[PDB]
């Protein structure tokens, strides 16, 4: 069948610059190539017929191009708000196939994570649970490290990073980081340290709460 | 204004068969091929089929392991996907999505029914709510959030709701452990608002028909 | 083989041609990947009435292939005065006026 094989699926740019995801046929696939936008949690939304045909509700700054074998989908002045999962899909004979995607990711100045650190909920201490809560929010690179100290002595057990996409609003990285405990060990201590290590601070960016 | 209303996601039994549904409105019916598309959570895209809704007319991406079947109710104007001899390989999200007049590209998508193949019981979240502890009086601004915890199969939208015309949210991708989902969401607003105002987070999961509204308190 | 009729819109490529034998030659660009298919095509007098008053000089226009953008040449004889060269139906219908003194 047709093989859909985009540029390198990781690439940056930075906001207002032109970039080009690229797609190849393993055949002529006589300009019928589609591209489809897809933001975290939402349909795709078709972005290019027929290799340029920009489809309504698309601005202007998305053109494609292509012919033969070869296709580019090129966003002028790129944007925050075009982070997002882009695919071509050839459209010039079944088996239809899409390309594996580009993820479209921007370059943006560092920036100091926003750490806040919660305690288990009354909610879950009252079930038998406990689980402790670290946001390290809007932070740049995406490259942090963050470690659980519990009364000075540091506890990787049991603990749950989730990083997010780049933001829309100011292009930066969050990260989620839960430590589970059993409702006992939670009740038996008292300072509960989340460290965040980045390279916006010489020191570890530390949160606390004090009490079980 | 076209748009596709597909069934809820559903957990189902391997060697199950299931039955998604397609309800096509704002536009004719049968002049359209309604399309198949799969996508599993890690992976890519990929062509399941289409049917031509006007005269029944099918095409299937024969060499796929799974056994599709598409009908289309003219009468509800309803495309149907049947699916039988699920496995772990069939899990992921399906979309139904409608082929263009000017070729085999889908101009309108349904938001896609999430499909989990496994011998697991559906379980729902716990929201926990995510309140500061007592000697921090943050800055201008406070973060709050919701912990789901503990849920199965995936997919689950947290929709928050704030008074505060400010609230920049994160919602965290889930990870497994145990067999179960977990996940979060964070929501920051002005520190002059809370807790004063009324913050919940609405918890969806869709295979399990439920929705859990917390409404977050001081800790 | 062969499939039904085409499914998909077509798109006119350049402007119909007068033969100067009474017919008009036009090339058509189709869009589906749903052939071979039989081309809906005909001269009509309105697009108040798709009754076919003219006739085909092309036996049978099809799109023998299951590729996009395969296109196709159609010769026909339109009724004297005014009539609409359609190709397709339903939403993917569409037309082309044309007046044969």
């Amino acid at each position: 069948d047709i093989v859909m094989t985009q540029s390198h699926k990781f690439m940056s740019t930075s906001v207002g610059d032109r970039v080009s995801i690229t797609c190849k046929a393993s055949q002529d696939v006589s300009t019928a190539v589609a591209w489809y936008q897809q933001k975290p949690g939402q349909s795709p939304k078709l972005l290019i017929s027929w290799a340029s045909t920009r489809h309504t509700g698309v601005p202007d700054r998305f053109t494609g191009s292509g012919s033969g074998t070869d296709y580019t989908l090129t966003i002028s002045s790129v944007q925050a708000e075009d982070l997002a999962l882009y695919y071509c899909q050839q459209h010039y004979t079944t088996p239809l196939t899409f390309g594996a995607g580009t993820k479209l990711e921007l370059k943006r100045a560092d920036a100091a994570p926003t750490v806040s650190i919660f305690p288990p909920s009354s909610e879950q201490l009252t079930s038998g649970g406990a689980s402790v809560v670290c946001f390290l929010n809007n932070f740049y690179p995406k490259d942090i490290n963050v470690k659980w100290k519990i009364d000075g002595s540091e506890r990787q057990n049991g603990v749950l990073n989730s990083w997010t996409d780049q933001d829309s609003k100011d292009s930066t990285y969050s990260m989620s980081s839960t430590l589970t405990l059993t409702k006992d060990e939670y009740e038996r201590h008292n300072s509960y340290t989340c460290e965040a290590t980045h390279k916006t601070s010489t020191s570890p960016i530390v949160k606390s709460f004090n009490r079980n | 204004q076209v748009q596709l209303q597909q069934s809820g996601s559903e957990l189902m039994k391997p060697g199950a068969s299931v039955q998604i549904s397609c309800k096509a409105t704002g536009y004719t019916f049968s002049d359209y091929w309604i399309e198949w598309v799969k996508q599993r959570p890690g992976h890519g895209l990929e062509w399941i089929g289409d049917i031509l809704c006007g005269t029944g007319r099918t095409r299937y991406n024969e060499k796929l392991k799974a056994m599709a079947t598409f009908t289309a109710d003219t009468s509800s104007n309803t495309a149907f996907m049947q699916l039988s001899s699920l496995t772990s390989e069939d899990s992921a999200v399906y979309y139904c999505a409608r082929s263009a007049s000017y070729g085999d590209y889908a101009d309108y998508w349904g938001h896609g029914t999430t499909l989990t193949v496994s011998s697991a019981k559906t379980t729902p979240p716990s929201v926990y709510p995510l309140a500061p502890g007592c000697g921090d009086t943050t800055g201008s601004s406070v973060t709050l959030g919701c912990l789901v915890k503990g849920y199965f199969p995936e997919s689950v939208t947290v929709t928050w709701n704030s008074g505060s015309l400010s609230s920049s949210v994160h919602t965290f991708p889930a990870l497994l452990q145990s067999g179960l989902y977990t996940m979060s969401s964070s929501v920051t607003v002005p520190s002059s608002t809370w807790p004063s105002q009324t913050v919940t987070c609405s918890v969806a999961h869709p295979a399990s028909s439920t929705t859990v509204d917390k409404k977050l308190e001081p800790s | 083989t062969t499939y039904g009729v085409c499914s998909k819109a077509f798109k006119f490529l350049g402007t119909p041609a007068d033969t100067g034998h009474g017919t008009v030659v036009l090339e058509l660009q189709y869009t589906g990947t749903d052939g071979p298919c039989k081309v809906p095509i005909s001269s009509v007098a309105s697009l108040n009435d798709l009754t076919p008053v003219g006739r085909l000089v092309t036996v049978n226009p099809f799109v023998s292939v299951a590729t996009a953008n395969a296109k196709v040449l159609i010769e026909l004889e339109p009724p004297f005065g005014d009539s609409y060269i359609v190709v397709g139906r339903g939403e993917q219908q569409i037309n082309h006026h044309w007046h044969k003194s």
